[PDB]
């Protein structure tokens, strides 16, 4: 949840 | 032991022993994530832990290239950002490892923060109630999640810095003694210095703290002088005039007695504040906010959860804080700090975080306030009861974060495997090359392969994101297209300028619109009007498939118009039952021999199923249904999962040249193959 990546 | 007075006691060595053994708790705590990470190998590179958020790699990155000496042109490294920078300090003063650094940097400073807390606990003549504060503000979720002992992002220092200006703005209305002038404006540019963006926060705790000094003290004179420093520390100066400027008019008003009277004073703080005005203070693409994790939004339950750990103690800590404010008027000072926080429920989910601290004093507060009801409601408490339930309402209200701690066992941004083949392409590969990869994967990428990427989790707008979206997702030619055209025209935009490099493509190739240019990169014969300056490669790991979806959506999403082009119909999850009817998360079911599916009541019909048996050999069985249909099922045997396409995700890159293994060998070449991941390479 916390990361600077993609979802979804 | 169990029967003295801890309550009353503020001393020096009573606060630094409660802030040794916060602190180190706060440390031990961040520790049991490291206590399980490390009997798993896929969680292990150059013989230690890896990193665990990829904004870290973008610091990694640029501190190992400030390590090296310099970092390339017009590569995006971070060579002299504020954590780089700090990393590459004390690994030239430490015997540890880059890796090691890294990864425990963000367990030591972020466990400062218990510094604070009970530091301001104290100012109010309540320590001790401080140092539960800070037990529980040094885990909460939202906290130890952005802080864990692998986040080697920004964040390890977003939250010591404003709460020591906070401290030190409070402790300026109490003692009013002189140091706070030094510290203040210090504090508010070291935060300034190591974190860009804390600037509005700054401003707001500024503003707040004038306002503040106009109502409670329109007389004091310390406190103007204190606004105006502030205020020079906030605008555009060259750091020596900071320094300077802010030294001078420290000593002139300390050992100048007290001769300044307001007028020179307003003019102060009317130049300052023109010191900061001199300084300050059609084609559309998809949009990637309704994209990033981080920044997804919340259920108020887990609002209050992430802030406190607990809504109980959610409501416990929102009224220890406002009996604290309407107690002490210098808490109030904390109010913007609380609003970030609050922001969070409509700006994003990683804003809580600004509220955790403030919010934890308050819960310390509420325990005062409450043991104040006992002992001034008449109730005859002694000792050794006193202590015992502080003990347990504070290990009962902590207990909840430590749990969440436990449960929360993230993996690394990679694993080896993934980490290894990238390194691997560091030794193939020209450090000026670009890499095309999806966004998420661009820091690391670029940390373990020293090559170029065309966006990265800093540079990775719908206009960025729209060229690696396409390579990916596009039929393979046109792909291989652009690589090619969005690699040479981003090294040309870093010359010429472009606003919008796909714009620039277009103007230069005689196409009236976007859509004419795009179903122009098809015929495999193309022109090349610009030149081959680097060679230009193409990831394609497993883990990218769960995101297909968002990734295509980018480029289905039309230059032209906004538009979305196509459907977009796709999904993977696994097994879970078998009679033939399958069940799958999603609650789509297989049925009558792997034909049609069940997708919320509707029977499908499969245009085929596709077998998968070797990604890496290229071996599956094409099995034909319904000649007449649209959506194909998938299995790959290797990782038990099932994967639901349509045709056009059937036939971009990515699926044609990862999961199939078949790719033009006139436009490609495999440079690497593996059950995780491919790279190819244009020709
Ligand atoms: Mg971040
Ligand atoms: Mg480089």
């Amino acid at each position: 949840g916390d990361q600077n990546a993609t979802f979804g | 032991e169990l029967q003295q007075n801890f309550t009353d006691n503020n001393s020096i060595k009573y606060t630094c022993i409660l802030i040794l053994i916060a602190f180190a708790f706060s440390v031990l705590c961040r520790l049991y994530w490291v206590a399980w990470a490390s009997e798993f190998y896929e969680f292990f590179f150059n013989d230690q832990l890896m990193i665990t958020t990829n904004d870290g790699y973008a610091f990694a990155e640029g501190a190992r290239d400030m390590i090296a000496g310099f970092h390339q042109p017009n590569d995006l490294s971070y060579f002299g950002s504020s954590l780089s920078t700090l990393t590459y300090w004390l690994y030239s003063i430490l015997p540890f490892s880059f890796e090691s650094i890294i990864l425990y940097m963000s367990t030591f400073f972020a466990s400062l923060i218990v510094v604070p807390i009970i530091l301001i606990a104290r100012e109010y003549k309540l320590t001790t109630y401080g140092f539960i504060a800070a037990l529980l503000g040094s885990i909460a979720n939202s906290y130890y999640n952005r802080t864990m002992s692998g986040y080697y992002d920004t964040d390890m220092l977003v939250l010591v810095l404003p709460m020591l200006i906070l401290l030190t703005f409070i402790r300026l209305t109490i003692n009013k003694d002189i140091f706070t002038l030094l510290l203040s404006p210090i504090f508010i540019m070291i935060y300034l210095w190591w974190y860009p963006s804390s600037y509005s926060l700054n401003f707001a705790m500024i503003g707040l703290f004038g306002l503040y000094t106009l109502v409670f003290h329109r007389k004091e004179k310390i406190f103007y002088l204190a606004i105006a420093l502030m205020i020079i520390a906030l605008s555009m100066l060259a750091w020596q005039y900071k320094l300077a400027l802010i030294v001078l008019l420290f000593a002139i008003f300390a050992f100048k007695e007290e001769k300044i009277n307001f007028y020179m004073i307003w003019a102060l703080i009317f130049i300052s504040i023109s010191i900061l005005h001199l300084s300050g203070g059609a084609f559309m693409y998809f949009n990637v906010n309704e994209t990033i994790m981080e920044v997804n939004t919340i259920d108020p339950e887990v609002f209050m959860q992430r802030i406190s750990s607990s809504v109980l103690v959610f409501i416990l800590s929102f009224i220890g804080f406002i009996l604290l404010c309407k107690d002490h008027k210098s808490m109030l000072l904390a109010l913007p700090m609380l609003a970030l926080g609050f922001m969070a429920l409509r700006a994003g989910l990683r804003f809580t975080i600004y509220a955790v601290p403030v919010m934890a004093l308050g819960f310390g507060y509420f325990l005062y306030a409450f043991f104040n009801f006992l002992e001034k409601k008449q109730i005859k408490l002694s000792l050794r009861n006193k202590n015992i339930l502080l003990i347990l309402i504070a290990f009962f209200s902590i207990s909840p974060a430590l749990m969440h701690i436990y449960y929360y066992k993230s993996s690394t941004v990679f694993t080896s495997y993934e980490a290894s083949i990238l390194n691997d392409l560091k030794n193939k590969a020209q450090r000026e090359d670009y890499v095309v990869a999806w966004w998420d994967y661009g820091y690391p990428i670029r940390y373990y392969s020293d090559v170029k990427t065309l966006i990265d989790g800093g540079k990775h707008l719908g206009k960025d994101n729209f060229f690696s979206s396409f390579v990916l997702s596009k039929e393979q030619i046109p792909a291989a297209n652009m690589a090619r055209l969005s690699v040479e025209y981003t090294e040309k935009s870093f010359k010429e300028n472009y606003p919008d490099v796909l714009k620039a493509m277009v103007k230069d190739y005689n196409q009236t619109s976007a859509k004419d240019f795009l179903e122009s990169l098809n015929d495999k014969n193309f022109k090349f009007d610009t030149n081959k300056t680097r060679d230009v490669y193409i990831y394609m790991p497993y883990r990218m498939l769960r995101i297909m979806p968002v990734v295509a959506q980018f480029a289905n999403t039309n230059p032209d118009n906004g538009e979305q082009e196509k459907s977009l119909f796709f999904s993977q999850a696994n097994a879970i039952a078998q009679d033939g009817s399958v069940m799958l998360d999603n609650g789509v079911e297989i049925i009558n021999d792997f034909r049609a599916l069940k997708v919320e009541g509707a029977s499908i019909p499969l245009k085929a199923f596709v077998d998968i048996e070797s990604i890496t050999n290229g071996k599956f069985y094409y099995n034909e249904i319904d000649s007449k249909a649209q959506i194909y099922l998938l299995f790959l045997r290797e990782y038990k999962s099932f994967v639901i396409l349509d045709e056009s995700l059937y036939n971009s890159a990515y699926i044609q040249m990862f999961l199939l293994n078949q790719y033009d060998q006139d436009l490609f070449e495999q440079v690497t193959n593996d059950t995780r991941a491919k790279i190819y390479r244009l020709k």
